[PDB]
């Protein structure tokens, strides 16, 4: 199998363009990408037009031959890292899933599906429903659950790289000398991030753009979003994270995440309305007004 | 063009470019750009739509190079078209 | 079924001319339509503000993020559901009137059709949107097409009312035009009647205090100053935000300004 | 003055109204009767420059923070310094009241360095449960707003 999202439910192309390790590789974020993109495809002898059908009614000549194409065509652009080897389930005439598919199938019904306190209630309640809802998909009679996953899974990412672009080509990441700083303030669809996978999702999409840069820096992200009916920023903290093809001599217990003890210690000693309750203690929930300062004391706080 | 576009002030330049021999009437300039360039479309959930370009009227006295600016349009356009007073239909501006 | 779009003379419906000068469509087509809808701007600021924020927010991109949200819970339905119910719904019922909505759809086109003949005789011109048994039936078929949608048997007095308000707010608006000053023959001897009853009301009653219509009538008519159109005289007074004012249902006459 | 309350009086609609000025006003700021200030002088002498007392009531001080109610009245007391000074220049000089043109001139830049010290200071210290004993809002009879930043 390949580093690909969701090769056997959509096109080759669509394949392609919403990877994280591509994207890392090659900023499609960009008009430079793209056509970047564009030429491979065109080299490696697959016309735009036939890597743009389902994976089902793709020719069956070039289906078969794909990997020569892949291992012939790949070093040039410095994606032979997309090749692996993996697990495929089948099930009587019905097709193929790989794990990597079955997995972002659950998370995506994990996320999405189905006075302020009562506010934060009911999102809470909502999330433990959806508890069931991704626990009926992991039983064979119940299928069409795990297609409307693959589903709401497309639409998610199709989300987060539109909102990545936004972030990057603004300038938005503020360097700090001690750690990186990202605040979504304005925009649309803000209501996808009050869950915590989204935010992760878009903080790995970042981390895994930012690990590929020629700048080589290990400092720990700040992720902030806003909810205006509760008005609080949900903020998480991000570990860095090595190049993916990088060698072992750097291999070791990975790098630490420091930000509960630093969200604790400033805590303590200052009155802040603070919301640290989620099992993950770096994802905090913070009211609008305290941000600014809050932030300005982690700066001093250190251990970042 | 990238390398252009970044500089700062590339609007006044822009607008300073468009019909070069004729004299002031930059406020003619600015809306002749502003057409050319255009809006964006849009179509809000598929049942809403909504136009995007720029429409613009010259009203003045004779002899202030109206017919110029209109006939540099047409040269720097990449689709254009012209008419003039009795001389076109309501089919000939439409479908016959 | 016809839907139909226009636009009157001169662009604005420009509320200062007569309505017969302002829309140029025969009595023959105008007597086939069953509602009627003559659309002005206002000018509020409120309104504009308000209109302003909703155009906005569709530009901006917040106009989905919001729609999808009511289209799933309760309150809005999509398209294909929406064509699929009106088939539905076209396809299964025929409703019919109860004995009682009859005699309330009567005495309704009695009504408005006798406003028709006193507006006539005071504007001594024939009214331009007409008034016929095309508009009773147009009020029979909006009553049954009311009763269609709770795909009921039997069309009822609660759907008459709303069938009547709706006519109210389409047709009886369009017609009653209500003209505040033409200039022309009728109310000719009004030209200077109504500025000579102004002074006489003005001079009697100082900027406080108030007065009664009872009095109004039999005092100044015993001189036989009357002329049966001083209803819209003391509310023409009143545009005026000073004039006149009405209150205790009606009966009490006010001098609230110069 | 004295042919104003003449022409006033000599009115037989007037004829029997008691008037007497109170005060003159060189400098007046008006908003409403609990908030105004200026430069007033009980009585005009002769030869000599006329005694003028500043006068300040404003009730809008008090729905402030403590730490930020002596920098609204010192500040007033510069806004009215200069909006004198450039009057008395523009007098002495020769649509717009050209005797207020140009004052906000010359306390932009000390305004502008003091908010900027007045927000670090808040910045750090609006956190400090020692220093919660600044930074809080009153509450007085007929207040309504439930407003968050004390320096805004
Ligand atoms: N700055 C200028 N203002 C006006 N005319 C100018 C200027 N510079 C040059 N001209 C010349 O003046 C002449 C008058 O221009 P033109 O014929 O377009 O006038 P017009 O009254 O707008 O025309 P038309 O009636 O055909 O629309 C042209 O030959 C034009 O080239």
């Amino acid at each position: 199998d390949y580093y690909l999202f969701l090769l056997r439910h959509s096109s080759l192309y669509d394949s392609f363009y919403y990877s994280n390790y591509v994207n890392a590789k090659l900023s499609l974020w960009n008009e430079n990408g793209k056509k970047r993109l564009h030429k491979m495809f065109a080299r490696m002898g697959i016309p735009l037009s036939t890597a743009q059908e389902t994976w089902l009614y793709m020719d069956h000549s070039i289906k078969r031959e794909l990997g020569i194409i892949f291992d012939k065509n790949l070093d040039r652009y410095g994606l032979q890292d997309i090749i692996r080897d993996g697990f495929v389930r089948t099930l009587g005439y019905r097709g193929s899933i790989s794990a990597s598919e079955f997995v972002e199938a659950l998370t995506a019904l994990l996320e999405v599906g189905n006075n302020s306190a009562q506010k934060l209630t009911n999102l809470r309640k909502r999330w433990v429903s959806n508890f069931w809802l991704s626990w009926d998909a992991l039983d064979d009679r119940k299928v069409e659950l795990l297609n409307r996953g693959i589903q709401l899974a497309q639409d998610l990412q199709r989300a987060i790289f539109n909102t990545g672009v936004a972030i990057l080509e603004k300038k938005l990441i503020k360097h700090l000398r001690i750690y990186r700083l990202c605040v979504l303030q304005d925009g649309p669809d803000l209501d996808l991030y009050r869950n915590p996978l989204t935010l992760l999702r878009l903080g790995n999409w970042l981390i895994e753009c930012c690990a590929e840069s020629e700048d080589k820096q290990l400092l720990p992200m700040v992720l902030a979003s806003i909810d205006e009916n509760t008005d609080t920023y949900l903020v998480a903290g991000l570990t860095p994270r090595y190049p993916r093809g990088l060698d072992t001599i750097h291999t070791k217990k990975p790098i630490l995440n420091n930000f509960s003890m630093a969200f604790q210690q400033i805590t303590a000693e200052t009155d802040a309305k603070v919301r640290i309750d989620n099992f993950e203690s770096s994802i905090i929930e913070i009211r609008r007004e305290d941000l600014s300062p809050f932030l300005e004391k982690l700066t001093l706080s250190g251990l970042l | 063009f990238r390398k252009i576009s970044r500089d700062r002030g590339i609007i006044d330049k822009i607008i300073s470019s468009m019909a070069p021999s004729i004299y002031g009437h930059r406020d003619i300039k600015t809306a002749v750009a502003c057409s050319l360039f255009g809006g964006v479309p849009k179509n809000v959930n598929g049942k809403h739509s909504i136009r995007g370009d720029i429409n613009v009227l010259l009203l003045g006295d004779p002899g202030t190079a109206k017919s110029q600016i209109l006939k540099y349009v047409e040269k720097t356009a990449h689709r254009a078209v012209f008419a003039t007073g009795q001389g076109a239909s309501a089919v000939g501006l439409t479908a016959s | 079924s016809v839907l139909a779009a226009a636009n009157p003379i001169y662009g604005r419906y420009d509320d200062l001319k007569s309505p017969g000068d302002n829309i140029d469509f025969q009595t023959t087509i105008l007597s086939r339509f069953d509602m009627i809808f003559i659309v002005k701007d206002d000018h509020n600021e409120e309104r504009d503000i308000s209109i302003a924020n909703h155009v906005i927010n569709i530009h901006t991109g917040n106009a989905n993020a919001m729609q999808n949200q009511q289209e799933e819970n309760g309150s809005e339905i999509s398209i294909e559901k929406m064509k699929r119910y009106i088939t539905y719904c076209r396809l299964k019922c025929a409703p019919r009137l109860s004995p009682q909505a009859a005699e309330k759809l009567s005495s309704n086109f009695v009504t408005i059709r006798k406003q028709l003949l006193i507006n006539e005789l005071e504007s001594t011109e024939r009214s331009s949107i007409p008034i016929t048994i095309r508009q009773l039936e147009a009020i029979i078929r909006i009553t049954e097409s009311l009763a269609k949608l709770e795909l009921s048997p039997i069309a009822q007095e609660r759907h008459v009312d709303e069938a009547i308000r709706l006519f109210q707010a389409s047709t009886m608006d369009a017609a009653s035009q209500d003209p505040i000053g033409g200039l022309n023959q009728a109310s000719g001897t009004s030209l200077s009647e109504i500025r000579r009853f102004e002074q006489e009301l003005k001079r009697r009653l100082p900027i406080g205090w108030s007065t009664s219509y009872q009095t109004l009538r039999r005092e100044f008519v015993d001189t036989h100053r009357f002329s049966q159109l001083a209803l819209d005289k003391a509310l023409y007074a009143l545009e005026k935000h000073e004039t006149i004012q009405l209150r205790h249902q009606g009966q009490n006459i006010y001098r609230s300004g110069v | 003055s004295q042919y104003m309350m003449k022409a006033v009086r000599t009115n037989p609609m007037f004829s029997y109204l008691d008037l007497n000025i109170k005060r003159y006003w060189d400098l007046l700021i008006w908003m409403d009767k609990f908030n105004f200030s200026g430069l007033a002088c009980i009585e005009i002498e002769e030869k000599e420059n006329q005694d003028y007392t500043a006068v300040s009531q404003w009730q809008l001080k008090k729905f402030l923070s403590p730490i930020y109610q002596p920098e609204f009245e010192d500040w007033m007391m510069i806004i009215l310094d200069s909006m004198l000074k450039t009057k008395q220049s523009y007098l002495k000089l020769n649509s717009v009241e050209n005797s207020l043109n140009g004052f906000s001139h010359l306390f932009s830049k000390p305004l502008m360095k003091r908010v900027k010290k007045l927000f670090k200071n808040q910045q750090e210290f609006i956190l400090d449960p020692q220093y919660e004993a600044d930074y809080v809002i009153p509450v007085l009879p007929g207040s309504h707003l439930n407003v968050k930043n004390p320096l805004l």
